[PDB]
């Protein structure tokens, strides 16, 4: 239903144990030295 | 040299707050991964806390909210503020730098924490003077006895550290009174008994007890 | 991780081939370090990642593994190799160590030298006594030690402490501590400390006089 100005899709490859870290409010090597999701978010992490 | 004098702590009542300090030779504390292991007496080492190169703090389940970690850029000195202590935290604490994957390490000598309710009481120093029944043609032995000291550790030196041969310091054993004891003996030729003066030095760091006892064959 | 080390008392003679096995409960891949802790002195890092021995180590220690089960090997057992070795995994946040495998060295028996010390006059006049009989250079740590009180079996009043195995001569030292109060000391004058060693010889009899 909704409408917005743009949708930003970012893509990475992280090993399974670290998929938890790419979320809001997580700390570790991946979310602190490599990619940091903002504290507030409206988005859907998807991993296969 | 990465040598660490992580030496802070000796002991408090249950519910106190102690402050550890670590230290640093080739590197800066805030740039390399560091952590604090915990070795209970006679038990496998257990992991308490860990710091990262950008300030991330991770704790153990048993120390959630009682323990804190903190890193000091000014003087190295990785600080670990022990709070909300208890009567089962007694363990030797080792400062540790872990480079994560490429492999080097520093584990410093580490410091003893025995946190309890009892009070500190000075050692009782007693003379082991060698008996006249020692072998005339053999090698005689004589040593210095220390009784009823608290707390650990206690070091025994002979001739101000000049004599290391034949030194046998028995590990401390808990008596029924809650006070520790140890026995130190040495093996020296009988020819130096009347011409070399032997003195034992008991050391108690927590109470700064400096007792020197001169021992002579009778 | 429920780290599991299977050998805890393993004893080989000089220059032998032994092996330590650390086992885990998940896939830790290759991130398991092997430590060596000598008595009192701080632990050393021997094999990081489970497949890389640190430079400067002697070149006998080798380890290889992947996924759950890991193994640690010792190629030449030099006498100065007595320690306790630990396996650590450093990438799962609940970092859990292993139990340790206290390694020791085995050699022939030796004739022990037995000394005993009498209490000092000051302690005796201060209402307490201390009688210590000393045993040095014996094999093994396990030995038959007994006390005799009025020709009746005595138990629950003795204590023993064994020194850690020596690195170069592999000898043991034992001490027994006996304590009594002035009233009991002033009424009882024969005390003996007798120990039987594995080496077949005449039992040691220790006698002392009060005057000298």
């Amino acid at each position: 239903d909704l409408c917005f100005t743009n949708v930003y899709a970012d893509s990475f490859v992280i090993r399974g144990n670290e998929v938890s870290q790419i979320a809001p409010g997580q700390t570790g090597n991946i979310a602190d030295y490599n990619y940091k999701l903002p504290d507030d978010f409206t988005g859907c992490v998807i991993a296969w | 040299e990465v040598q660490l004098v992580e030496s802070g702590g000796d002991l408090v009542q249950p519910g106190g707050s102690l402050r550890l300090s670590c230290a640093a030779s080739g590197f800066i504390v805030s740039r390399n991964y560091m952590s604090w292991v915990r070795q209970a007496p006679g038990k496998g080492l257990e992991w308490v806390s860990s710091i990262y190169s950008g300030g991330s703090t991770f704790y153990a389940g048993s120390v959630k909210g009682r323990f804190t970690i903190s890193r000091d850029n000014s003087k190295n000195t990785l600080y670990l503020q022990m709070n909300s202590l208890r009567a089962e935290d007694t363990a030797i604490y080792y400062c540790a730098r872990d480079i994560p994957r490429h492999g080097g390490d520093s584990w410093g000598q580490g410091t003893l924490v025995t946190v309890s309710s009892a009070s500190t009481k000075g050692p009782s120093v007693f003379p082991l003077a060698p008996s006249s029944k020692s072998t005339s043609g053999g090698t005689a032995a004589l040593g210095c006895l220390v009784k009823d000291y608290f707390p650990e550790p206690v070091t025994v030196s002979w001739n101000s550290g000049a004599l290391t041969s034949g030194v046998h310091t028995f590990p401390a054993v808990l008596q029924s009174s809650g006070l520790y004891s140890l026995s130190s003996v040495v093996t020296v030729p009988s020819s130096s008994l009347g011409t070399q003066t032997y003195i034992c030095n008991v050391n108690h760091k927590p109470s700064n007890t400096k007792v020197d006892k001169k021992v002579e064959p009778k | 991780i429920r780290m599991t080390q299977s050998p805890a008392s393993l004893s080989a003679s000089i220059g032998d081939r032994v092996t330590i096995t650390c086992q885990a409960s998940q896939d830790i891949n290759k991130y398991l370090n092997w430590y060596q802790q000598k008595p009192g002195k701080a632990p050393r890092l021997l094999i990081y990642d489970a497949s890389n021995l640190e430079t400067g180590v002697p070149s006998r220690f080798s380890g290889s593994g992947s996924g759950t089960d890991f193994t640690f090997t010792i190629s030449s057992l030099q006498p100065e190799d007595i320690a306790t070795y630990y396996c650590q995994q450093y990438d799962n946040l609940p970092i859990t160590f292993g139990q340790g495998t206290r390694l020791e060295i085995k050699r022939t028996v030796a004739a022990p030298s037995v000394f005993i010390f009498p209490p000092s006059d000051e302690q005796l006049k201060s209402g307490t006594a201390s009688v210590v009989c000393l045993l040095n250079n014996f094999y093994p740590r396990e030995a038959k030690v007994q006390w005799k009180v009025d020709n009746a079996l005595q138990s629950g009043n003795s204590q023993e402490s064994v020194t850690e195995q020596d690195s170069k001569d592999s000898t043991y030292s034992l001490s027994s501590t006996l304590t009594l109060s002035k009233a009991d000391y002033e009424k009882h004058k024969v005390y003996a400390c007798e120990v039987t060693h594995q080496g077949l010889s005449s039992p040691v009899t220790k006698s002392f006089n009060r005057g000298e």
